[PDB]
């Protein structure tokens, strides 16, 4: 019975009808309901044979089961769409979700729940317009489908269609009494999605339908969303709404050119100055009723520019390549208040351009300010630290000095980030902690890269002491990875990956100097991992004592400099001398080894298994555990 | 038989000893051009260290090679 259900499910999914009919022939009523309805795990989908038939667009398979075999249309199943997983969706939901008109009409005629709700409060009509089929949307609406029903994210059928590039369903839904003032979870409406998407025709239908533009949950007007996302024509579409006043028209025009000044896919220099030219020209129109922009004080990261409070001020930098990029960053941050989750993207892009154009101080300043903005905004700045490591190692790989306070600030920002990253690992439950743990490990890798770069700096004594203090704080915040590895453990580990993009050319692992700097920062050399191994147990496992002997030797003497116990034994009961696999490594350990009576006595006690619990001092028990 | 043994900074050591000689006196000249006294350098023959006479034919009779000596003290 179990094997037969697999073939029947496969027959419905693969579209074959003759084989499906042959298996279901001479079947009793008990086998009819058991075979049609039993879930099968195929492609991450816990879908019934009817559901997968609707998902695969097999109308004939669905029709045969519906008309004669009488399969239920209220069965709940799981499907996997393009980046979305929907659970509990009926056959009607998946057929409209997959955009199969030939299957939706059969299911509704059978009497499927048109207003069926999935786990994320989703309607088959919403799935119909999400896919992009006009025929399914028109048929479902006439079959008592509530358009106003939104998901758990408060996104209606119009809003999901507005973000998509399907104008035909947008026009039909708007005229079918769909509220354009409905807001998402973060106050966003359909026009908020359409402005980011960049659909001129969809926005035109919304404003004619009395859009009544309102701010979202972030206090952001969607008219500036098109300006923020480099939508040139969309900005010049709502300024004629006759309710956008004059001051808001200034903000929309300034932001669009500022975004165009810094965009990888929308890089242009003639439209950068063009949109800023009209915004400041509209400012200087009343003459005796001038509207002055709220110019924030100039930022040291953005040079020493105080924006353009005069029309002729921007005219002098009309042909200026650097000023237009720099000015756009200032005005966009001034407009957005540096509070957006994506306002750092033009800044980080301009810094990336400067780094790719062999400009260093400017890109470091821009990236530092971007990191500050993202850290005060509570962002997962692991890629930020990765690109800091990349740019620092590229700067040091071309033999150019890098300023320590700039390195100090990002290092001082990293430790607070890593402190919150450890909080991110601990506070977040076992749902995304696996990605959080990887992000924390990446943060530790980036910290290792930046300290490795710091070993190559000129190391001015006060700034070097500042770096040492930040690393001291990080060490005293007891950082351990999922293998029990500390920063010392990964520093002595050759298996630790190093970024290939302009980083591995400088940072090589294991690195003795940073480990030495770890010893100068009071790192616990006697730490144990999940394997029970210490840094000494891992450094002896290096398989290259010939190619780089010094990076294997200078670390070990640096290792035994503050209390590295050479005679400690790991959880798997292996001496570091035993885990040598290299004559040079073991002879170096022996030269660094020094005998002690406690070592041999503890080894003798443990090898003979004398009861020491509640009979020796607790520190002696810990030493016994060490041996 | 010239010697090109590396050091802590990739320096040069002039042992100038044939493979039939013993490392007890071969390493004496190697550190003579380096600076260390003879009975102080724990010379490592890319996987093993010399002891007693330690005739150079035992270490594969390599010509020059890269002998990464250990500069440990108090060995005399």
């Amino acid at each position: 019975m179990e094997g037969l259900a697999g073939y029947v499910y496969k027959a419905a999914s693969e579209g074959k009808v003759l084989t499906l009919a042959a298996l279901l022939l001479n079947r009793s009523e008990s086998d009819i309901r058991y075979l049609l309805g039993y879930v099968s795990q195929q492609g991450g989908q816990r879908s019934t044979p009817l559901i997968i038939a609707a998902r695969n667009g097999h109308a004939k398979v669905v029709r045969l089961l519906l008309e004669h075999y009488r399969v239920q249309t209220q069965q709940t199943g799981t499907v996997r769409f393009d980046g979305y997983v929907i659970d509990g969706a009926t056959a009607l939901w998946c057929a409209a979700g997959a955009g199969h008109f030939e299957v939706v009409k059969l299911l509704v005629s059978h009497g499927a729940n048109v207003n069926h709700t999935t786990v994320t409060n989703s309607t088959p009509l919403r799935a119909a317009c999400f896919d992009g089929r006009l025929d399914i949307v028109k048929y479902l609406v006439e079959n008592n489908a509530n358009i106003s029903i939104a998901n758990k994210y408060d996104n209606t059928c119009l809003m999901i269609a507005a973000y998509k590039g399907h104008t035909d369903v947008v026009r039909y839904l708007l005229e079918q009494r769909a509220d354009p003032n409905a807001k998402a979870h973060c106050g966003a409406t359909a026009l908020h999605f359409a402005a980011e998407a960049g659909h001129i025709d969809i926005v035109k239908e919304l404003i004619k339908w009395r859009a009544a533009i309102v701010v979202n949950g972030h206090g952001m007007t969607p008219l500036k969303v098109a300006a923020e996302s480099c939508k040139a024509d969309v900005v010049e579409l709502l300024l004629s709404h006759a309710d956008c006043d004059r001051r808001s028209r200034i903000e929309a025009l300034e932001l669009l050119g500022a975004s165009f000044a810094n965009d990888r896919e929308n890089y242009d220099i003639i439209k950068t100055y063009h949109y800023l030219y009209l915004a400041m020209l509209e400012r200087f129109q009343d003459g005796d009723n001038i509207l002055e922009k709220e110019v924030l004080p100039p930022i040291h990261a953005y040079g020493n520019r105080t924006e353009c409070r005069n029309p002729q001020e921007l005219e002098s930098i009309r042909q200026d390549r650097d000023a237009l990029h720099m000015e756009g960053l200032i005005v966009r941050e001034r407009i957005l208040g540096a509070d957006n989750i994506d306002v750092s993207h033009p800044i980080i892009y301009r810094g990336a351009v400067y780094a790719d154009n062999m400009e260093f101080e400017q890109c470091i300043k821009l990236w530092l300010h971007a990191l500050h903005l993202r850290q005060k905004g509570n962002r997962n700045t692991h890629k930020d630290l990765l690109r800091f490591a990349q740019v620092f190692s590229q700067m040091i790989h071309l033999n150019e000095t890098v300023k320590a306070p700039d390195i100090e600030c990002v290092l001082r920002c990293s430790v607070l980030e890593i402190e919150q990253s450890m909080n991110r690992v601990k506070n977040i439950s076992d749902a995304d902690v696996h990605n959080a743990m990887d992000n924390y490990e990446c943060n530790l890798y980036t910290f290792l890269y930046l300290v490795c770069i710091s070993t190559k700096t000129q190391c001015s004594e006060e700034d070097q002491c500042k770096i040492n203090k930040q690393i001291y704080n990080l060490i005293h915040l007891d950082p351990r990875t999922r293998e029990g590895f500390t920063l010392l453990h990964l520093a002595v580990n050759s298996n630790t990956p190093v970024d290939d993009f302009h980083t591995n050319d400088v940072c090589s692992f294991p690195n003795a100097l940073v480990t030495k700097l770890l010893l100068d920062c009071g790192a616990e050399v006697n730490a144990v991992d999940n394997e029970g191994n210490s840094a000494l147990h891992i450094i002896v496992q290096y398989n290259r004592p010939i190619s780089d002997f010094l990076t294997l030797h200078s670390i070990i003497i640096s290792l035994v400099e503050a209390g590295a116990h050479t005679d400690m034994t790991n959880k798997q009961n292996k001496t570091p001398l035993d885990k040598s696999t290299t004559g040079v490594s073991e002879i170096l350990l022996k030269t660094q080894m020094k005998m002690s009576l406690k070592c041999l006595a503890a080894r003798a006690v443990r090898a003979n298994d004398i009861n020491y619990q509640d009979q020796i001092p607790r520190t002696l028990e810990e030493f016994v555990g060490f041996h | 038989m010239l010697i090109k043994v590396k050091t802590l900074t990739g320096k040069e050591i002039e042992i100038d000893i044939e493979p039939t000689d013993k490392v007890e006196r071969i390493k004496e000249r190697v550190e003579e051009k380096e600076g260390i006294p003879p009975q102080q350098q724990r010379l490592i023959y890319s996987g093993k260290q010399m002891n007693d006479e330690k005739t150079a034919a035992d270490y594969k009779i390599l010509g020059g090679s890269v002998l990464h000596l250990v500069l440990a003290l108090r060995g005399g």
